[PDB]
């Protein structure tokens, strides 16, 4: 069974499976490449997926960044399993699009093979004088109502490097959420 | 208990062997050969390499599960052995993954791109012989 055949890797313990998802030009490529510490000048729409494998806070965070765009979206679900932590990322300054992302997360929150994964939500884009305040997309977005998880929104800017950490600091003391909770449902 | 060990050690052994022989290993190479095509050196991966990491998955469970079925191994030992550092020390990283590609798409992925890579090299060699 393909389970176990975990036990055959040289760390398994340490790898954390970080699944980064997000309306089309929300930043997501953008905030691995910055977590990566690699160029984020010639980034362009992603058309399937990208992965980095970033250690940090004694864990591998192996960091799943999806393509946003609509014809992309059905495949997101390809990806839920075995996931342990969700990173969902706004464009704080496209107000346009709120009512579409609420929507995405919304569901994300009921899909059964995420249940139990803590999510992070970056509220991107944040150097923009037009950037909501995350305190102003956690009300629109009724983050207070989230149950049977662990949550967090953290203001950021993918592009200056701003806010990111604190971010991934939050993620580093809840690798063991979703087990933890599983463990007690 | 010691003697216990002793057969997880001996189970160790048989899938070190399975991993090493044809019924295991002739199948992968085919499916990494007839599959690789799509796969190109770059950065960002395609849709399509999910899809196809899921055929090997269930390749890899089908292939695993007839080994256990006709050697009568039951998954509890399967998986103490795995659990075992002699899985680690007894078998090595080549053979080793394809195995570890199952569970790693990382993995999977170089597997795939570099199989290509190869493959093209050798249909260039053709077309430069044939003139
Ligand atoms: N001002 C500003 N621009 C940002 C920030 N993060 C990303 N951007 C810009 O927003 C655009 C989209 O970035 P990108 O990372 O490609 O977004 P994405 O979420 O990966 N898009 P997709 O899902 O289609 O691949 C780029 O021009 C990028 O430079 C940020 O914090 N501030
Ligand atoms: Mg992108």
């Amino acid at each position: 069974l393909l389970s176990i055949l975990r036990k055959l890797k040289s760390a398994p313990d340490q790898e954390v499976r970080i699944l980064l998802l997000g309306l089309d030009n929300a930043g997501k490529t953008t905030l691995l490449k910055q977590l990566a510490s690699e160029d984020i000048s010639h980034i362009t729409p992603t058309q399937g997926f990208n992965i980095k494998s970033v250690q940090s806070q004694g864990f591998k965070l192996n960091v799943w960044d999806i393509g946003g765009q609509r014809k992309i979206r059905p495949y997101w679900r390809s990806y839920f399993e075995n996931t342990d932590i969700l990173i969902y990322v706004i464009d704080s300054a496209d107000r346009k699009r709120f009512e579409e992302t609420g929507q995405e997360l919304t569901e994300l929150l009921e899909e059964e093979k995420l249940s139990c994964v803590p999510v992070l939500i970056f509220a991107n884009k944040q150097d923009l004088l037009t950037a909501a305040p995350a305190s102003e997309i956690a009300e629109g977005l009724n983050l207070h109502t989230i149950r049977d998880r662990v949550w967090q929104i953290q203001s950021c800017s993918a592009l200056t490097g701003e806010g990111v950490q604190d971010g991934m600091n939050w993620v580093c003391k809840n690798v063991n959420a979703k087990k933890k909770l599983e463990h007690h449902h | 208990a010691a003697e216990e060990e002793d057969e997880v050690e001996w189970v160790v052994e048989s899938i070190a062997g399975f991993l090493r022989g044809p019924d295991w290993s002739i199948p992968i190479l085919d499916f990494v050969e007839q599959k690789c095509e799509v796969f190109d050196d770059e950065e960002e991966s395609k849709l399509t390499y999910t899809e196809i990491h899921q055929e090997y998955k269930e390749l890899v469970e089908k292939l695993l599960e007839s080994y256990l079925k006709e050697i009568g191994i039951n998954e509890d030992q399967f998986q103490e052995a795995c659990t075992s550092p002699l899985a680690k020390t007894r078998t090595s990283q080549a053979i080793l993954q394809p195995v570890l590609a199952a569970e790693d798409f990382t993995i999977f992925k170089a597997m795939m791109v570099q199989k290509n890579i190869e493959m093209q090299l050798q249909a260039i060699r053709i077309i430069q012989e044939r003139n």
